[PDB]
């Protein structure tokens, strides 16, 4: 017969939880690369989240904004229609946080935050508006806010990084790491956080990544690397791994420009555009995948369903 | 390579002749050519053998199929991760055509699928493979069919089908190359005589990894190492095993039954489902992937990962910085700052032409990185696109100072506007708003 060969991992992926009681969601813990549990072992399989902008999107491609049309408005009904689309976690983006934008303050956003996780009956992952002044400011409010439901909080950066860790530390928050598609930079970005005494299984890693077409094979390789990284020993390595597809993916003029007649039906397109980097990065070791179309959602968790089988 | 000498020295010496060939040193000269395989002679040890097939070798053979401009070449891969090492063969792309469809029919979707060509970062990218299928279980049908489709197409050929078929469809296909699918448990025999007289390459075909290996090993037995590799899988889940599997062994223990590329299909009629196990097989190993779909929509997707999956990182991807125009510009045209990584050069190029603009374009020389990677790597600086505008000539082809730099880009505008001396615009972040950028404010 043939000999099936199996690698022998020194180490694994650390397990973290989010949310806390009832609302909780475990993710990581791998024994083995993606899928071969003849090797070892996949406790948890990937997870997705739907996001949820805080004031409505003013950019979206009709394709994207239908499905959520009737709540898109409402960040607490729209959040609820994420989980009745199949998120295992929501994802509320911050945008009227922006210092051009609305520019609403701390205590304001951190009413909203509470009102989203009040309703949901999962884990929330809050994302701020990307500018890190505004952002530092922001965090240490709504993780008070919030103290104790154990939320993501997105994201610390190597220039910004001790007031989302503290208020982490402080009020029970897990938080996401994010570094730009480098080892090394991810690896010294967790080794300062851990420093602060967070825990390791309170880190998960945002490699910044490039979707299909995009820096896709950048983001394939990095996650790769995450993973072997954890697999051997390598415990600065050893968390898990978040990627913004839906931010991505319907960046991409295929996509998102519905009239382009060299690439054919815009439907089938615009939904394979982040279904395939989605499954990509699953195959590369990712375990968080945050979503915005409930379609590519749902077609990607059939496709798991197989490969699980 | 070892010489019939060499591999001479560990076997049996019996000159029981059961190999098919007069003598040991004579068997030994028939491997030596490629004519015959160690599983030949049945009573070659299995240290010998270890010997022997541990030899220096590439662990995948390189298999061609296809003959002329557009052959395929896949194998010759020795990593399991491309930052290992990077992916060497992209892996054919096949469409799949049934011999039940009328003659007109058959042309008209062969037609279909020579159109499923896509440019990606200014060059053209294609769908390698027609995989006629004998579903009409008749051989003068089959046959008929591949006649047909070979009028309307030069790309290579799969046929799948019977013996019986497949000799028929051979006689006038042979000389194209096809990839014939396949030699079985039941067939073997009839399939390898098959595919020597023909000289074309021979898909083995069994259910699972034991099977799959025995197989191959009567099969190179008798001589015939042009091979793509088969293992059966139901679904998604045993085909991604079966495929780190055999690329595993081929190349970390040196399992010669598996040292040959593969073949996978995604026929699921879910289009969606269909081009995500494609993409797993893209992503892991397949050295062909068959589909049922000539959906364009379908296909970009799968050829653009199969483009990134098997791109090698340390090539730039670069245009020379020099002014390009768009729609034959004149002296009052836009002018747009941007950067020389090829496919930012080529999404701005995009929209621009897309929206039918007259204009010029600048892609200032990063060493090929895009907008927001140059400048955060002080490789996009107010001092370098000054010196663009003044030593490019755009400054001779345009009436007017002004130029436009990407929205993501907008804090460098001040600076560039006192070096260089030309009014500076900022535009919009994505040039997917430059048609409207210049409607309105130019
Ligand atoms: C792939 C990638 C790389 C690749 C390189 C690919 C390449 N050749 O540039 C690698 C991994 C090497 C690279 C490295 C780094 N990069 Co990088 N990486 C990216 C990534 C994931 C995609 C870049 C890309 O291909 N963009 C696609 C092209 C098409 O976009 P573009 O050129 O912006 O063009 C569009 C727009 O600008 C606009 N546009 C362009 N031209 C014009 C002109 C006009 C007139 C207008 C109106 C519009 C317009 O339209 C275009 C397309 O439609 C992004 C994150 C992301 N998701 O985008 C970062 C990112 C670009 N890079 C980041 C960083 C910091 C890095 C590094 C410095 C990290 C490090 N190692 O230190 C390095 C530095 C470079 C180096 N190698 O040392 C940063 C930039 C930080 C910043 N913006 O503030 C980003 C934003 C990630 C992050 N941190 O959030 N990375
Ligand atoms: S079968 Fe083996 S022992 Fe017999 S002649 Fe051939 S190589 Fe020699």
């Amino acid at each position: 017969a043939v000999e099936v060969l199996k690698e022998k991992w020194n180490s694994k992926v650390v397990e973290v939880t989010l949310g806390t009681g009832d609302k909780t969601v475990t993710l990581g813990g791998d024994s083995t690369l993606p899928f071969l549990t003849f090797e070892g072992e996949m406790p948890n399989p990937p997870r997705f989240a739907l996001e949820v902008f805080d004031t409505p999107p003013t950019d979206w491609p009709d394709i994207l904004v239908e499905p959520f049309k009737d709540v898109i408005n409402d960040p607490v009904a729209w959040a609820k229609k994420c989980v009745e689309y199949g998120a295992d976690i929501v994802a509320l983006r911050l945008v009227s946080a922006h210092p051009d934008g609305q520019n609403r303050s701390g205590a304001e956003l951190a009413e909203v935050c509470k009102a989203v996780a009040d309703a949901i009956d999962v884990p929330l992952m809050i994302i701020g508006c990307g500018v890190e002044e505004k952002d530092a400011e922001i965090f240490p409010v709504i993780g008070e806010a919030l103290s104790g439901r154990n939320c993501l909080l997105s994201s610390a950066t190597k220039d910004n990084y001790k007031p989302i860790v503290a208020t982490c530390m402080v009020h029970g928050h897990s938080v996401v790491a994010s570094a730009p598609l480098d080892i090394n930079l991810s690896k010294q970005l967790n080794i300062m956080i851990m420093e602060m005494n967070l825990a390791p299984n309170r880190i998960i890693m945002d490699p910044l990544i490039g979707a299909l077409g995009y820096g896709i094979e950048y983001s394939y390789s990095i996650i790769e690397r995450m993973r072997l990284g954890a697999l051997t020993g390598d415990k600065i390595l050893a968390m898990p791994v978040v990627c913004f597809i839906g931010q991505e993916a319907w960046k991409a003029k295929e996509a998102k420009d519905p009239e382009v007649a060299e690439w054919g039906d815009y439907a089938l397109r615009a939904i394979h555009w982040e279904t395939v980097t989605t499954v990509a990065l699953i195959q590369a070791g990712g375990h968080l995948f945050v979503m915005r179309h409930p379609k590519s959602l749902a077609e990607v968790k059939e496709h798991l369903k197989r490969i699980l089988k | 390579g070892l010489t019939g000498l060499e591999i001479y020295k560990h076997l049996p010496k019996k000159n029981c002749k059961e190999c098919g060939q007069p003598t040991c040193l004579a068997f030994a000269m028939q491997i030596a050519a490629g004519k015959a395989g160690l599983d030949a002679c049945p009573y070659v040890s299995d240290e010998a053998k270890e010997l022997l097939e541990s030899a220096s070798a590439p662990p995948v053979a390189l298999i061609k199929v296809g003959k002329g401009e557009k052959v395929l070449e896949i194998g010759h891969e020795t990593v399991l991760f491309r930052h290992d090492k990077r992916f060497e063969h992209p892996c054919g792309l096949a469409i799949l055509v049934e011999d039940t469809l009328s003659e007109g029919e058959i042309k008209e979707r062969v037609e279909k699928i020579n159109k499923l060509v896509f440019d990606r970062v200014g060059q053209m990218h294609s769908v390698n493979l027609v995989a006629l299928k004998g579903s009409s279980q008749d051989a003068a049908t089959f046959a008929k069919a591949v006649a047909t489709a070979r009028e309307v197409t030069d790309l290579p050929f799969i046929l799948i089908g019977t013996p019986e078929q497949l000799a028929a469809a051979l006689e006038t296909e042979g000389a194209n190359n096809p990839l014939l699918y396949a030699a079985t448990a039941d067939n073997y025999e009839q399939m390898v005589e098959l595919a020597k007289k023909y000289n074309v390459p021979l898909t083995v075909s069994a259910k699972g990894l034991d099977a799959l290996a025995e197989l191959v090993q009567k099969i190179t037995a008798l001589g015939y190492k042009n091979l793509i590799l088969d293992p059966q899988p139901e679904n998604i889940s045993e085909g991604l095993f079966y495929q780190t599997q055999i690329r595993r062994l081929a190349i970390k223990k040196l399992f010669r039954p598996f040292g040959y590329p593969t073949i996978a299909f995604a026929l699921d009629e879910n289009p969606y489902q269909a081009v995500m196990e494609a993409s797993v097989y893209i992503a892991k190993y397949a050295g062909i992937i068959v589909l049922n779909t000539v959906e364009p929509a379908d296909i970009l997707p799968l050829i653009t990962l199969r483009l990134n999956i098997y791109t090698d990182p340390q090539k730039p991807i670069a245009v020379e910085p020099k002014v390009y125009e768009i729609l034959n510009p004149g002296p009052d045209a836009p002018v747009f700052i941007t950067t020389n990584f090829s496919l930012t050069y080529f999404c701005v190029a995009g929209d621009v032409e897309g929206a039918r603009i007259p204009a010029y374009i600048l892609p200032v020389d990063t060493d090929g990185t895009s907008v927001l990677t140059a400048w955060a790597a002080g490789k996009f600086t107010p001092e370098k696109i000054a010196q663009f505008l003044k030593e490019s000539g755009i400054a001779e082809k345009v009436n007017h100072r002004k130029a436009i730099l990407p929205g993501g880009v907008a804090v460098l505008s001040g600076k560039l506007q006192e070096l260089s001396g030309w009014e500076i615009l900022v535009g919009p972040r994505e040039s997917s708003g430059i048609n409207s950028f210049i409607k309105q404010r130019w």
